[PDB]
């Protein structure tokens, strides 16, 4: 389990590994987006909306920890 | 010698390997006209796309005159350059088009 384990641990931090796996999520965000407002939205927000709506604040997370977690 | 080597070296040349995609095309396009309709009108429709490739081979027949033969490959040179060009008009053409 300990070659292995370290083959899944040196794959997801790799950074071209990162890069894609980020992408493949910002052109999933990117799909989810498209079709809630193509479609007619309700009153309350669909389950598609909802994982959308999660992707702005969980960035916006990311991007006050890149300020945060600077140089100066 | 070996068959699937044989097989190798004609796939190389571009312009004869999209020759058998159109024979096999037009034989399915065949089958299908010499059966009853509808199955005859789709293979009308599949009888108008070979025309689709067949006036482009034309372009591998006008190779042989010096001017137009060079002419001929300096288009497929720019049409890598025009698919960048497609890229980024795929993004702002969406753009427009999924907010309109
Ligand atoms: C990894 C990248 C390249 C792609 C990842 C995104 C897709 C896997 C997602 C994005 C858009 C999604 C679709 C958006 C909306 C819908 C409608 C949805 O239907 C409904 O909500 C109403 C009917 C029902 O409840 O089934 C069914 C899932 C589906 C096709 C989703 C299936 C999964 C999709 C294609
Ligand atoms: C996290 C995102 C950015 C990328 C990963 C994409 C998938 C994990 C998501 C995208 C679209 C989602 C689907 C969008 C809509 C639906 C319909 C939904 O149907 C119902 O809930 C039916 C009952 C009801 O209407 O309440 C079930 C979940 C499902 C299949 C979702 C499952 C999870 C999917 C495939
Ligand atoms: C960014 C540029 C370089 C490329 C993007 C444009 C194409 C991908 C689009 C533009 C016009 C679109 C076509 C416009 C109309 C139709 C007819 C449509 O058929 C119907 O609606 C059925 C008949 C009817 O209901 O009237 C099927 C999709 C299709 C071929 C579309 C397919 C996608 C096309 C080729
Ligand atoms: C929103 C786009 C993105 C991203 C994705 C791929 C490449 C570059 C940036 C992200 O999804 N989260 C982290 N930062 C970002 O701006």
């Amino acid at each position: 389990l300990i070659p292995l384990g370290r083959k899944i641990y040196e794959f997801y931090n790799a950074p071209i590994v990162k890069f894609w796996f980020y992408t493949l999520a910002y052109i999933g965000y990117l799909m989810l987006f498209n079709y809630i407002v193509l479609v007619k939205m309700e009153r309350w927000p669909s389950t598609q909306e909802w994982i959308v709506i999660s992707y702005i604040f969980t960035l916006g997370i990311e991007k006050m920890r890149e300020i945060l977690m600077s140089e100066p | 010698g070996k068959l699937l080597q044989k097989v190798k070296v004609w796939l190389q040349e571009y312009w004869n390997v999209t020759d058998l995609i159109a024979i096999l095309l037009f034989s399915v396009g065949m089958i299908l006209r010499l059966q009853d309709q509808p199955f005859r009108s789709d293979g009308r429709v599949i009888y108008c796309v070979n025309i689709i490739y067949w006036y482009i081979r034309l372009l591998d027949i006008f190779g042989v005159n010096k001017y137009l033969g060079p002419y001929v490959m300096m288009i497929g040179k720019m049409m890598i350059d025009m698919m960048y060009f497609v890229i980024i008009m795929l993004v702002v053409l969406m753009s427009f088009g999924v907010a309109r």
